[PDB]
RNA sequence: UAGGAUAGGGGCCUACCAUGGUGGUGACGGGUGACGGAGAAUUAGGGUUCGAUUCCGGAGAGGGAGCCUGAGAAACGGCUACCACAUCCAAGGAAGGCAGCAGGCGCGCAAAUUACCCAAUCCUGACACGGGGAGGUAGUGACAAUAAAUAACAAUACCGGGCGCAUUAGUGUCUGGUAAUUGGAAUGAGUACAAUCUAAAUCCCUUAACGAGGAUCCAUUGGAGGGCAAGUCUGGUGCCAGCAGCCGCGGUAAUUCCAGCUCCAAUAGCGUAUAUUUAAGUUGUUGCAGUUAAAAAGCUCGUAGUUGGACCUUGGGCCGG
């Protein structure tokens, strides 16, 4: 090709979009901003497909154009804007918040907060260094920088960002025995507690997670993203608390959850 | 093109041997019992019955304990006696391969028709369901190959709008009456 | 005997290789020389009756045997094809287009007319099946 | 005797409307025209003005006596001129249609100037 | 290439007759069915 | 090695210097009717064959070559030049690029309308609004695929067998039927008010009223010696015409041709040609052969290759389920 592409088409989406195959030629294609756009979702999927305020690609456009929505504290009206992990929705003309966090099964889920525990988000560093004229900055892994950060924030660790200051206001030290959400491969979803990291010189770190219902599994360093400081984490779950389930259990959970009804 | 991209599939198969006494006459032994349009009718539930057998034969095949095995053997015993495919106490997946195409013929909804009343026949039943005479549970259904399930085995009955078991008379039933006034 | 050490794969590999080319069916499928026959890889042609022939059988028959040689308009090459049927030779005239098929064996004289393995399917774009039947005439 | 009966049925302030569907029964008849399902969910849901209806994609179920569809109800003429596409009003009549040719609609107005 | 259709043209013409259509369908097998072992 | 060039590494290129680099583990060359992959067909297992085509990657825009603009092009619905071809001319000149959509010619065995629309999916622009032969809609469409009509039920009948008397009969059972027998009931194929569908239409699904007596609302394609299911029936022809995948038939008594009747298989489908898979343990790794059926080199040596004898504690116990 002789430039950028500007289509997606519907078959080479994500897999967790969950977007039918007959449903038209082509997907929303998010465009550049703070997430890798195949890991990000997108505004229309927000509204149109999961929300289902909207039945068309225009209606969208027509909810984005009066201003309702709110990205993270300001107002984004793209329309394939690439909302991502940990990022709040919110609209006030209906006093609503959302935190977009993971599902088990590694689907993005918008799990409702309250209006106290969304003037706030996490952001893990990428790094540290310096800039222009010695200053130090800290990169985040959705776009932000900050400069002058608390000279203890190494890479790879949690910071507290509230979105009203927009500075930082607490940190974690990536570590182990924190508990950590993973945010890739087919482990993304399941919280844990690190139980040990191996290094290997010139290659991917690997982490050794633990489920507090005891299920053992192991990631990669880029994979995993730290909730809280000890066992307890800083942040609400979703309707699993990110427990991993054979198929069998929820067999199980569906046929023991039919004598009920 | 979207629209390319919808399956389609094969539901029959021709015999390899075509011309054979023995399975000439066997077949039309079921395709008259049962009445049954033509052979592909038998074929289709041959093939289906087939497809079950292999499922069934993979998973004897596994050892115990294993998930897939537990999992997807569970689901099969569900699926047939959801459809009422296997007796009471037989879920133990190896009664599956013992299953015949009779049986399968036995449930679809001209047989159970027939079966119930409602028919005096087999192809009196045929053709009572090919003209939206009978209903499932409130809708008309005029498929003869419809494979009740257990469940639904109760409600079967006639169509609130056929003569036979709901309101007005038909095209000759009114036609006569016309002509006699 | 065969060669059976674990390190032998390429041995074996390559033996099989050279020894396909012993099996006719591979040797004439592999080798390139179907795309010098006269259909060139196909299972029709369409050609002009040059004249009508007419050719024995072999021994243990006797007959007339009625053919028109054609010349294929893809590639000029000449051939014979049988026209089958009773009667069917009067529906041939000279120089009128003619569809012409195989004759099953696939490149193989059937039967007993010799050296020919093509048959005649269609005349001035008719089926030899429906004159002969009278479901359509020319 | 016709009833209604409409589900998954929620009320969005964003485009100030409530959506939901119709599953209307009518044992006897063959189906209900929209004019009359208009005029119908005006006195269930007390609207003050039978044009903010919409009811569209309707499929009258395989043996009949049972019709689904979609529904949206507006709370302006405003709201349903902004958010409703113009096909839609000009089927409840709010509206009018033109058409089109071709050749010079900017074909040859390109070369002039 | 003289007798081309000779045997073709000596036989004498017939014409078939007007048979009763026999039945098509679920009926044929219901005919063959009771034709084959119930006779 | 030092430079030059590039966005940048690099013989990429220049100067100088060294003599290397690949190759029986197949280099180099040739064929490909060869874009690669995801995948497709057949598949007991192992395999065999295919992959132009809607997703991913690459490449091209008649053939080469060179460029400008730009973040991004060696762009072709941009330019410049040549080669091939070709168009308008007022004879001086001018303009070209459908392997985009539709359409035409040619090539052929071989492939649809010079239609409607941005309403869905999405892209795009200064842009909520314009545009989109992308894409959708309809049309042609037995490429493939799914469901599924062409009849059901009653008594009559010349009758026809088991089962009631079974003796000696006689009829009566599930009706099996030549029965254009008699009798109503049922229904959608078709037609069509209406509503619905739709961007507007259309088709479907609902539906008023019409619409079934069996000559019609009429089922075909192949067969009837064997393989292989179904005639030692009747006319014709006489080694002719013809059939026949193979074996074979036909020369005056044709189970095989030409026809009629009858029967057989599949059935809205079936036949034929070619390619391919299976059958094929007739390519054999699983898994074939080599005295005589095809097949041990005349004999030995020998490098790579393949193959390679035995031997060095987890042995004697505790421990928890
Ligand atoms: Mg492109
Ligand atoms: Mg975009
Ligand atoms: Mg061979
Ligand atoms: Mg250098
Ligand atoms: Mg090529
Ligand atoms: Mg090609
Ligand atoms: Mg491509
Ligand atoms: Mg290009
Ligand atoms: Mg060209
Ligand atoms: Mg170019
Ligand atoms: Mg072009
Ligand atoms: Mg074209
Ligand atoms: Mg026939
Ligand atoms: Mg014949
Ligand atoms: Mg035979
Ligand atoms: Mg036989
Ligand atoms: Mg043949
Ligand atoms: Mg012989
Ligand atoms: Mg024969
Ligand atoms: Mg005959
Ligand atoms: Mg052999
Ligand atoms: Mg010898
Ligand atoms: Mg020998
Ligand atoms: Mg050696």
């Amino acid at each position: 090709a002789r430039g950028l592409k500007k289509h997606l088409k519907r078959l080479n989406a994500p897999s967790h979009w969950m977007l039918d195959k007959l449903g038209g030629a082509f997907a929303p294609k998010p465009s550049s901003g703070p997430h890798k756009a195949r890991e990000c979702l997108p505004l229309i999927l927000i509204l149109r497909n999961r929300l289902k305020y909207a039945l068309t690609y225009r209606e969208v456009q027509s909810i984005l154009m009066q201003r309702h929505i709110m990205v993270d504290g300001k107002v984004r009206t793209d329309k394939t804007y690439p909302a991502g992990f940990m990022d709040i929705i919110s609209i006030p003309k209906t006093g609503e918040n959302y935190r977009l966090l993971y599902d088990t099964k590694g689907r993005f889920r918008l799990h409702s907060v309250r209006d106290e525990d969304a003037k706030f988000k996490l952001c893990k560093v990428r790094s540290v260094q310096f800039g222009q004229k010695g200053i130090p900055y800290l990169n985040t892994y959705d776009g932000r920088t900050i400069r002058y950060p608390d000279p203890l924030i190494k890479a790879n660790d949690t910071i507290k960002l509230d979105l009203e200051t927009n500075k930082i206001v607490d940190f974690i030290k990536f570590d182990v025995g924190n508990v950590v959400m993973v945010t890739g491969g087919r482990n993304t979803g399941r919280v844990g507690v690190i139980k040990n990291r191996e290094k290997h010189k010139g290659t991917f770190e690997t982490i050794h997670v633990e489920d507090a219902q005891g299920h053992q599994f192991a990631t990669r360093l880029g994979n995993v993203f730290t909730i809280g400081k000890g066992t307890k984490p800083w942040v609400s779950l979703p309707k699993g608390k990110g427990i991993k389930l054979t198929i069998i259990e929820e067999q199980r959970k569906r046929d023991a959850a039919a004598q009920a009804a | 093109h979207v629209n390319f991209y919808r399956n389609y599939g094969k539901t029959f198969k021709k015999p390899r041997r075509p011309y054979e006494k023995e399975r000439l006459d066997a077949e039309l032994k079921l395709v008259g019992e049962y009445g049954l349009r033509c052979k592909r009718e038998l074929w289709r539930v041959q093939y289906a019955l087939s497809r079950i057998r292999n499922a069934a034969r993979h998973l004897l095949t596994l050892d115990e304990k294993n998930p897939r095995r537990i999992f997807e053997g569970a689901a099969l015993l569900r699926r047939m006696n959801r459809y009422g495919l296997l007796a009471e106490g037989q879920d133990k997946l190896d009664y599956v391969l013992a299953l015949t195409a009779e049986n399968f013929l036995a449930r679809r909804l001209q047989t159970l028709v027939f079966k119930a009343g409602m028919a005096k026949s087999i192809h009196h039943a045929r053709v009572l369901i090919r003209q939206r005479h009978i209903r499932v549970g409130r809708q008309i259904v005029n498929v003869p190959s419809f494979m009740v399930r257990v469940e639904s085995e109760k409600h079967i009955d006639f169509s609130l709008t056929s003569p036979f078991g709901g309101g007005p008379a038909g095209r000759v039933k009114r036609k006569n009456q016309k002509k006699a006034s | 005997g065969k060669t059976r050490g674990m390190g032998a794969g390429r041995k074996l590999k390559t033996h099989r290789r050279n020894q396909r080319w012993a099996d006719k069916a591979y040797k004439k499928s592999h080798l390139g020389n179907e795309w010098k026959k006269p259909f060139a890889g196909s299972s029709h042609a369409k050609g002009i009756v040059l004249e009508k022939i007419g050719i024995e059988a072999k021994q243990p028959n006797s007959a007339i045997r009625k053919c028109a040689r054609v010349q294929l308009v893809k590639n000029g090459k000449k051939i014979a094809a049988f026209v089958p049927n009773d009667g069917c030779l009067n529906f041939i005239e000279e120089n009128d287009e003619v569809l012409i098929a195989g004759f099953g064996r696939k490149g193989h004289a059937v039967g007993d007319i010799p050296g020919v393995r093509f048959k005649v399917v269609k005349v001035s774009g008719v089926s030899l099946l429906a004159l002969f039947k009278e479901k359509k005439e020319k | 005797a016709v009833t209604l009966r409409t589900r998954k049925f929620m009320t969005n302030r964003l485009l100030s409307r409530k959506q939901f569907v119709l599953e209307v029964i009518h044992p006897g008849r063959a189906n209900v025209s929209k004019a009359d399902l208009k005029e119908r969910l005006a006195k269930i849901y007390e609207v003050k003005d039978s044009n903010c209806i919409f009811v569209f994609k309707f499929r009258t179920h395989f043996g009949g006596g049972k019709s689904t569809g979609f529904g949206l109800i507006y709370d302006n003429l405003e709201a349903a001129k902004k958010f409703e596409p113009k096909y839609r009003l000009i089927r409840n009549g709010l509206a009018t249609k033109v058409e089109k040719s071709r050749k010079q609609i900017k074909e040859r107005k390109n070369r002039t100037k | 290439l003289a007798r081309a259709g000779k045997v073709r043209g000596q036989t004498p013409k017939v014409a078939k007759q007007d048979k009763k259509k026999q039945p098509r369908g679920r009926a044929h097998k219901r005919i063959q069915y009771n034709r084959r072992f119930v006779t």
